[PDB]
């Protein structure tokens, strides 16, 4: 089940990084410098989060009981 | 049906991510938005335990 | 059928929340906890919803 | 095929009620439906099923536009 | 024994993507031409007319994508090499 | 397995749409736009290829991190 729901947060993470790299201008067909090292560190950053996220909440499905 | 809660781990992951980081300099998160994404757990999380539960005591009405 | 119209709702669960943690909780996440504001809203928002379902669906079953 | 048009109906349905509510609703301050969306909405559903309605008709000159030919290289044989 | 119609049925997908593609447009033909004031519910004159357009150019939109698309598949062959030298360095 | 391919492109279809066309006095895609169009194919190809990527190197970085444990014993 770790792959129906892991190509899910792909389109997720996906869908995010462009909204937050790519501007709708789409003036030039291919990736400038800067939009190229945008994705990087949104796809990083978007996959730390995505675990702390799965950790913090894990503590709160223990902690709760 | 435990296919609820993982897409609803991502509906949620996702999110915070939307409305937490902001600006991308480094690819390692700021403090700042740290905490940002933790507490948009808790938040959310309570949020759909208080619908779930008016959500409960509408049925009761109809019942 | 009654798999179905269970299952459905429970689309309408998730797309009625989707609404109301977008009328009433804000973008900014000050604290963790539910601003008693944010509370209150989120009671009616899910009430109002709930409405303008069931008579979304007389008005409509009424259409066929 | 009458359940793949029970599955379309309560589906339509759903995305109906919230693109109303979405667009109408706006005012928290009331469990009650203030009738200034009482009505907006009301519209909402019409407007749309009015709207679909026009969609369709006209994605519907793309497969018939395209029968006109084939029902013409259905000339060349019988008739 | 069993049919090879199977194989080849599935290829109708077409349709089951038509679908998915027909909602896509409904939604994007919505949000372009009727505003959520809803003031009457009879359609405009215009709304009626953008929704008339719009439901066109989003078809010949999707087109172009598809045409584009197959094209860019046919085309990896390395002969794009040659394409990351004559569209001018962009 | 090719529905989801199917799936992206007609929502590759919709997001270039409502980013590149705008006006709607006719009915042929403008020029202007018809190129919006293209560069949105591309631009966004381009990108989900990226992505792909640094998400593969983040694999292949978190399974050498396994074998670091498998080595500290």
């Amino acid at each position: 089940l770790e792959v129906e729901m892991m190509a899910d947060m792909y389109n997720r993470m996906t869908s995010a990084c462009h909204r937050k790299c790519v501007p709708p201008h789409y003036k030039e067909a291919e990736l400038s410098k800067g939009e190229s090292v945008c994705l990087d560190r949104c796809v990083s950053k978007y996959l730390d989060i995505h675990e702390r996220m799965g950790k913090k909440l894990t503590e709160l499905s223990m902690q709760d009981e | 049906q435990f296919k609820e809660f993982l897409g609803t781990y991502n509906k949620l992951t996702e999110t915070c991510f939307l409305d937490c980081v902001k600006d991308f300099t480094t690819r390692e998160v700021k403090p700042e938005e740290t905490t940002c994404s933790e507490h948009c757990l808790q938040k959310y999380l309570k949020m759909t335990q208080r619908i779930s539960m008016r959500f409960q005591e509408y049925h009761i009405q109809q019942n």
